[PDB]
RNA sequence: UGCCAGCCACCGCGGUCAUACGAUUAACCCAAAUUAAUAGAUCCACGGCGUAAAGAGUGUUUAAGAAAAAAAAUCACAAU
RNA sequence: UUCGCCAGAGUACUACUCGCAACUGCCUAAAACUCAAAGGACUUGGCGGUGCUUCACAUCCACCUAGAGGAGCCUGUUCUA
RNA sequence: GAACAAUAGUAAGCACAAUCAUAGCACAUAAAAACGUUAGGUCAAGGUGUAGCUUAUGGGUUGGAAAGAAAUGGGCUACA
């Protein structure tokens, strides 16, 4: 019985966001990838890289903003900007957001020395894609 | 749920709209032809699942059929069958019977298929099951089974369809070659990580020459030229014909087989029309679906296992 | 496999395919063939329509076949039919007129009879009962008994020669001694009979 | 009900249901048949095609006269305002 | 007809003393008994006992006896189309009375009370 | 503390995370008494007897009782 | 309407008594002690060297092929060190 | 808690099935395969609840290990 990345069934009220519900297998058939960048195709270079800095922006990002993310964090790589767009719960009153808007780029982009783009879409209440 | 229908068909115009403006196309002749490639060059999803890359379509095409309100505002239901808890079904039961009853009274393999299962499940916004399936069937080959009036025939023919069938070997036109103004065909052939082509002229020495060497000398092997001579010999062709080859890929066998399925197929032009269908039944022109199966792992041969050890 | 459940086999002979027109119920039949869009087997490379296609040679031939080897198997079957051809040119040269007449200088007829000759007519089969195994009385359908005599030739001139004789050789003198019934291809269908014969009692048990 | 039974010959479960729900309910009860949990019964041949055709014309008529009476006496309701 | 019941059973008001004392309690099931399946016999067992007998006399030359080698081939064709034929005989049934399934609707259709 | 030391009227608790042991901490309830022990009062059946404990291997009579009217007809035949 | 019988389970168709053509017998028939049960019927499972039907499609049997167990070596356990 | 000439079952969900992948079909293979079961595997991937260690059950440097009486599992190469 494979335990990957999977969500147990329950007594059939548990919420499931859309990408939760998606099992691995499903990768590429219906589900999308997380992240995008160039560095797994043939004939190229640096995809660790992209791998610990992918980590550590999941890490930085549900530490940064508490209690208010939504679903996971969808990281793209383009020309060496980052893109970097959230599904976002509304808790916070938005000067906060705000604040946390300019932090976070400024703190980025200082620290992995590239220019980062950050996007905010804001939703009501967690997407539910199957149970509930 | 209609309010969500009402709404659905207005935005979705209005975002017609508003897609035929930017794409820049004449809002009028803008068909779902054109919204399929207006998406998929904006949202461009490699996803093999078809379902799941995105759509603006017609609700109606989106969201399942409702069944419609089925009572007054008083309480008091519509249709007299309601509390069967399928009226949907037993509607189409009624007037079935009531249709024979009135041809009882009144009487003193084209392709054509009933319903599936699915289609009379469609057609009545009604699930179904097999057995109430089978019954309505069942009662329309009764009424098929007596004198067949007008109204008749056209109640049956709401239950009808109608399936294609397409059996014969595609026949390509010859090719008169202008060098020489003599014809000429020529064959592909596919066979396991072998592809074969072969030019067949339709006067020859006998001659036949393959990659540029004759094909004693490329295929020593006697078996080969067996294969080789297969359709010639069937088609008692023998000397007539003349034939240049390329292949490529794979082992001799792979090859000559190869050469097989191409020269056989180019000889359907050459051939009468009749020759044609014994060449199939022969099998001679279908591909050999046969291939190397994928070693899969934590076993030996794709079949082949590790050696199982009871103890 | 890859061919599902509607793919029928190939039909391969060509004096079916020129020559319809006498016959009324297989006119019919063929007729259905092709018309019920027939998906129809990609025919092998082994069968060919060649004039000079023996199925029983064909099988014998396979049956030799040690790893992937048919060039190999093709070459020593060459050989016997050629092996015993020369010695059967060499018998008649060799032979008076009256002989002349009785030998057989066909080595295709040799080999149908020579294995036609090595078919046992009942096989064993054993049977468990109360906790022994009975060697049981069983008639036999041809095809198993055809590969019976096959599997016994060449089990048996594959095992028992001296290492300096090759195969084709010894199977040509098999097949020449199994024609006359003398071979020790024979006495192994005759112990085979023998063994049936002691057992005979015991065909009770076989309930089928 | 125009027969108390179903095809196996046991009650109807209807019988049992609509008594069960506070319904009232009109049947014909025969030899065979139990009448007891149906409020009102009326004895009687449910197997015979001129018997059956006979109940049915009959409620459907007591329906037809209390329908037509209702209209009628709804008009006069309506002059009478 | 069929047998008496009357005083057969051990019962309380039964002066008698008991004749049948049933196992299963004697009422007609709805059902029916499914389809008993027949046994086979050693089959061809003649014509192997005679062939026997014939390479004992000949000293098992088989070329000395045709016969009796052709008979028990006939014998071995027959018997294995005896057995497809028994295979798809299915529609056999009693032969003049009706296959267990049709038995078990029918009897389903007017089932035995035991109740009320 | 770790099936050890121990506890319980019944069911039970202790084998490494014990609200049952021993000791704390809070509570509970009685209270010039409180628990433990042992005797009582109380406690079966005007209920049962196919499977649960219980219709005796069988008949007749004594003793003792209970009582409207009908209550000896025949072997479908194998008591002794 | 009567009579006969039953007051937890063992202990116990037992120990002692009484009577009997029995003298390893029959009948009548306890207590110490021990336990918190002992019993009847049922319910789903599981199980069955029960019975019946239908299968196994690399699969039990019959059958086909190629190997393991023997030899050298590689490499992993288990033991001795 | 079913019988379809139907007798108390209805039910969205998750499984199977369906579709995807193996570059067109088809089949085949791949994948998938719930709920539970085996207190099955792994505190040495990592992370943790409970416990222990803290001039050491912590952290470093230098060497040293992995010998065969056998017994056995799987392979490789043979016996021509
Ligand atoms: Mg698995
Ligand atoms: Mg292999
Ligand atoms: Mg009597
Ligand atoms: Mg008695
Ligand atoms: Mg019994
Ligand atoms: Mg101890
Ligand atoms: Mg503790
Ligand atoms: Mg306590
Ligand atoms: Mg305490
Ligand atoms: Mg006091
Ligand atoms: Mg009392
Ligand atoms: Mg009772
Ligand atoms: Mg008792
Ligand atoms: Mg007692
Ligand atoms: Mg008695
Ligand atoms: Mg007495
Ligand atoms: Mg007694
Ligand atoms: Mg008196
Ligand atoms: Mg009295
Ligand atoms: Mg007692
Ligand atoms: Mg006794
Ligand atoms: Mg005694
Ligand atoms: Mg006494
Ligand atoms: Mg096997
Ligand atoms: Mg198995
Ligand atoms: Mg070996
Ligand atoms: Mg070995
Ligand atoms: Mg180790
Ligand atoms: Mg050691
Ligand atoms: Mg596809
Ligand atoms: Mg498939
Ligand atoms: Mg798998
Ligand atoms: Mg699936
Ligand atoms: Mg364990
Ligand atoms: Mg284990
Ligand atoms: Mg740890
Ligand atoms: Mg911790
Ligand atoms: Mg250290
Ligand atoms: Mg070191
Ligand atoms: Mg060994
Ligand atoms: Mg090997």
């Amino acid at each position: 019985k494979n335990r990957a990345a999977r969500v147990r069934v329950s007594k059939g009220d548990k919420p499931v966001t859309y990408e939760e519900a998606h099992a691995p297998h499903y990768i590429a058939h219906r589900k999308g990838w997380l992240s995008l960048h160039t560095g797994n195709l043939d004939g190229e270079d640096h995809a660790a890289e992209r791998t610990v800095e992918d980590v550590f922006l999941r890490k930085f990002m549900l530490g940064t903003f508490p209690g208010c993310l939504a679903d996971q964090l969808v990281l793209k790589r383009r020309a060496n900007q980052l893109e970097i767009c959230a599904l976002v719960l509304r808790q916070l009153p938005p000067h906060k957001f705000y604040f946390l808007v300019g932090y976070s780029e400024t703190l980025l982009s200082h620290f992995y020395k590239c220019p980062v783009h950050l996007h905010l879409q804001t939703v009501p209440s967690k997407v539910v894609y199957k149970y509930i | 749920t209609v309010d969500f229908i009402k709404k659905q068909i207005e935005e979705f115009n209005i975002g017609k709209r508003h897609l035929a403006n930017m794409m820049g196309e004449d809002p009028e002749t803008f068909t779902q032809e054109d919204i399929d490639r207006a998406i998929a060059y904006l949202f461009p999803s490699g996803l093999f699942e078809k379902r799941a890359r995105p759509i603006m379509k017609h609700p109606e095409e989106i969201f399942p059929k409702q069944r419609a309100i089925q009572w007054g505002e008083d309480g008091r239901p519509f249709h007299f069958l309601f509390y069967t808890g399928k009226q949907s079904y037993y509607s189409l039961m009624h007037d079935t019977y009531g249709k024979l009853l009135d041809v009882e009274k009144h009487h003193n393999p084209i392709g054509s298929r009933w319903l599936i299962k699915e289609e009379l499940e469609e057609m009545l916004v009604e699930k179904l099951s097999d057995q109430d399936y089978a019954q309505f069937i069942r009662l329309l080959e009764r009424l098929s089974a007596l004198p067949c009036g007008a109204t008749e025939e056209d109640f049956v023919n709401r239950f009808r369809r109608s399936i294609p069938x397409x059996x014969x070997x595609x026949x390509x036109x010859x090719x008169x070659x202008x060098x020489x103004g003599m014809a000429f065909s020529r064959g592909e052939g596919k066979r396991k990580t072998a592809k074969a082509e072969v030019v067949v002229y339709g006067q020859g020495s006998g001659r036949i020459d393959v990659n540029g060497v004759d094909y004693l000398l490329y295929f020593p092997v006697t078996q080969d030229r067996e294969q080789l001579m297969f359709p010639l010999h069937f088609l008692d062709r023998l000397g007539k014909h003349d034939m240049t080859c390329a292949v490529s890929g794979g082992g001799r066998s792979a090859q000559a087989g190869a050469v097989r399925l191409a020269m056989a197929r180019a000889l359907c032009s050459f051939v009468t029309e009749d020759e044609v269908e014994w060449m199939r039944q022969a099998g001679l022109l279908t591909a050999d679906p046969r291939v190397r199966e994928r070693k899969k792992p934590g076993q030996e041969g794709a079949r082949r296992k590790f050696t199982w050890k009871k103890r | 496999s890859r061919y599902g459940p509607e793919y029928k086999d190939p039909q391969i002979d060509k004096e079916y395919y020129r020559k319809p027109l006498a016959e009324q119920t297989e006119e019919e039949k063929y007729e259905r063939d092709f018309k019920k869009t027939q998906l129809i087997k990609a025919a092998p490379a082994t069968k060919t329509s060649s004039v000079f296609e023996d199925p029983v040679i064909s099988k014998f031939t396979n049956m030799m076949m040690k790893g992937g080897n048919k060039v190999l198997a093709r070459s020593l079957m060459t050989q016997t039919l050629e092996a015993v051809k020369r010695k059967q040119f060499a018998k008649y040269h060799a032979a008076s007129a009256e002989e002349q007449a009785t030998i057989e200088r066909n080595p295709y007829t040799i080999f149908h009879q020579a294995l036609k000759n090595c078919e046992p007519v009942i096989g064993l089969v054993p049977i468990l009962k109360g906790g022994h195994f009975y060697q049981v009385p069983v008639p036999l359908a041809d095809r198993r008994r055809r590969f019976l005599a096959m599997k016994w030739m060449i089990a048996e001139c594959r095992e028992k020669k001296h290492r300096r004789v090759l195969m084709p050789e010894k199977l040509s003198q098999e097949l020449l001694e199994a024609f006359h019934n003398q071979g020790p291809v024979i006495k192994r269908k005759h112990d085979m009979h023998k063994m049936a014969e002691a057992n005979r009692a015991l065909a009770h048990y076989r309930w089928w | 009900f125009l027969h108390t039974l179903n095809n196996v010959f046991e009650p109807h479960v209807a019988v049992r249901d609509a008594a069960k729900m506070n319904i009232p309910t009109v049947g014909i009860v025969d030899t065979n048949c139990n009448p007891a949990l149906i409020t009102y019964p009326v004895p009687g041949n449910d197997d015979s095609p001129p018997a059956v055709r006979l109940f049915c014309r009959l409620f459907q008529v007591a329906i037809s006269r209390a329908k037509e009476k209702r209209r009628q006496v709804e008009a006069l309701y309506r002059l009478q305002g | 007809a069929t047998p008496s019941l009357r005083g057969r059973l051990a019962r309380l008001g039964n002066p008698r003393r008991p004749i049948l004392k049933p196992n299963k309690p004697l009422i007609l099931a709805n059902h029916v008994g499914e389809r008993r399946r027949e046994k086979g016999e050693a089959t061809c067992i003649t014509e192997m006992s005679v062939m026997m007998a014939c390479w004992k006399q000949n000293e098992f030359r088989d070329e000395a006896c045709r016969k009796e080698i052709q008979d028990f081939f006939d014998c071995a064709s027959r018997a294995e189309a005896a057995r497809k034929m028994r295979s798809i005989q299915e529609n056999l049934g009693e032969l003049g009375s009706l296959p267990p399934k049709k038995l078990n609707k029918l009897l389903h259709r007017f089932p035995n009370k035991p109740h009320v």
